[PDB]
């Protein structure tokens, strides 16, 4: 992450590999490395890296919640709060945070049921956002031509290599003088 | 046993139309529950429970003088009853199983016969039937078949059903209770004191911070569809205006400035600041009369309160 913008792999710029604590029993795997980066210091290069690690062993708890009104009224769920769940016969007593909540309210603003998701919002919604991002990023463009695509990209890339060839010629011809 | 129907624009009763009835049976209200079962707990939570519909049933038959006429009569029945138009049904009973009375077989004091070939047991004025109760029902019809037993007798099985709210809407407001002008429409099913102008009849108070109300209706008037309608001359100027009530919620009117002599018409979930141009942004909360004592508490001694409502029953 500190190599200059024009190098792209001559791996200057704080080459390093880190790992988490659980690695030693699972072993050698690794994700897509932090290739893109213009960051100087090394303090960053460990924080962002371990964040890339710990974001990936994902746990989504899309439980269901059911409101008790006559009893336990002080549980209006709100997103971005801490909560202590505990399911017996599951192996679970830790505390987590809400990331999604879904209220309904018929009339007099009385709640009927709640739905919530914890930690990461879902596996589901991640897929769906991926799809919709693909489908909206596409159709916002104008270069797309479904009949033989890549003309718009290959025209560009070949133009790029051609101007690089012309630049090579210019370099030789200038170093001549 | 007449099954009166008040439609939007008319009044009808079957036995006037040659239509005797066997009886009327009125189901209770179908309680739709809303339970939720916890996964491994010997007990299920009540999310809610709620009245839905009061299905009425009325089998009525009819006799005529000739077989052809059956058709006409039947068509009349349909054209007279099967109305998606929400009607107001009123039940009728008799006070006695009437018999023919003693007479004299001396070529005199012979017996009468109705327009239909039946014996008129109703000799005196005080024989015929009565509106057994001062209430109605908002009602719609459901499918009927017409088996023709012998002769000119044919039966029908009307299956009526409640329209909006499964309750026994009391006819007449609470002000007709106040001003004893309209007569009828007050049956002893409602435990009503005779002391007109006394407590538990009055819904017209003056110059009071707090007062008392007796809602004679067993069912609670929390639903807005009911004709609960209040109107108050506020008595004293103010910038905010709170009034509390029991068997209901607190009510505020903040953020709008008022005046003393200005009046508020407080309709169900709705507020006319001065009769029009509704200013109903302030604390949308509707009041609820349950039964018996419904004590209210204002805050600055309104010079007048009075409110008409309708009594509902279960």
């Amino acid at each position: 992450g500190n190599y200059s913008g024009e190098e792209t792999f001559e791996h200057a710029g704080l080459v390093m590999e880190a790992r988490s604590a659980l690695a030693e029993i699972y072993g050698d795997i690794h994700a897509e490395p932090f290739k893109d980066g213009k960051v100087t210091d090394q303090e960053t290069m460990d924080k962002e890296l371990q964040s890339r690690l710990k974001k990936s062993l994902k746990q989504s708890l899309s439980l269901d919640f059911l409101v008790l009104r006559e009893s336990y009224p002080e549980a209006d769920p709100q997103p971005g709060d801490i909560v202590q769940i505990k399911s017996t016969k599951l192996g679970l007593n830790d505390l987590v945070r809400i990331v999604q909540v879904k209220t309904i309210r018929g009339i007099n603003n009385v709640i009927v049921k709640q739905d919530v998701t914890l930690g990461e919002f879902n596996r589901e919604q991640r897929y769906m956002k991926k799809v919709n991002t693909a489908a909206n990023y596409v159709s916002g463009l104008n270069d797309v031509n479904l009949s033989n695509p890549s003309k718009a990209a290959e025209n560009l890339k070949s133009k790029v290599a051609s101007i690089a060839k012309s630049t090579l010629d210019l370099m030789s011809r200038t170093d001549l003088i | 046993d007449i099954e009166l129907t008040k439609k939007d624009g008319t009044v009808i009763k079957l036995s006037e139309y040659g239509f005797i009835v066997n009886d009327i049976v009125i189901d209770s209200m179908q309680i739709n529950t809303k339970y939720q079962d916890k996964e491994n707990m010997n007990g299920r939570i009540l999310m809610g429970s709620n009245y839905i519909s009061r299905d009425i049933v009325v089998p009525c038959f009819c006799k005529v003088k000739n077989r052809s006429d059956i058709a006409y009569m039947r068509d009349m029945l349909y054209s007279l009853t099967t109305d998606i138009e929400p009607m107001y049904l009123r039940e009728i009973r008799r006070k006695e199983e009437l018999n023919y009375r003693f007479t004299q077989p001396t070529s005199d004091d012979y017996v009468k016969l109705d327009k239909n070939n039946f014996p008129d047991y109703e000799y005196s004025r005080h024989d015929q039937q009565i509106y057994v109760n001062g209430k109605q029902y908002k009602v719609i019809f459901n499918g009927v078949i017409n088996p023709k037993q012998k002769g000119n007798k044919v039966s029908f099985e009307l299956k009526f059903e409640t329209t909006e709210l499964p309750y026994g809407e009391s006819i007449g407001t609470s002000l007709e209770l106040e001003e004893n002008k309209k007569v009828g429409l007050w049956s002893f099913d409602f435990n009503i004191d005779w002391h007109a102008g006394g407590d538990k009849r009055k819904y017209t108070f003056e110059n009071l911070s707090k007062g008392t109300v007796y809602y004679h209706g067993s069912a609670p008037n929390d639903q807005f569809n009911m004709y609960k309608k209040i109107t108050i001359i506020l008595g004293e100027d103010t910038e905010s205006f709170v009034w509390n009530l029991t068997h209901a919620e607190i009510m505020k009117i903040e953020g709008i400035k008022l005046k003393a002599g200005d009046r508020i018409v407080y309709d169900s979930f709705r507020v006319y600041k001065n009769g029009v141009e509704i200013s109903t942004e302030t604390n949308i909360s509707q009041p609820k009369f349950k039964y018996g004592a419904n004590k209210f508490e204002f805050n600055q001694t309104v010079q007048k309160v009075q409110f008409d409502l309708k009594f509902y029953y279960k």
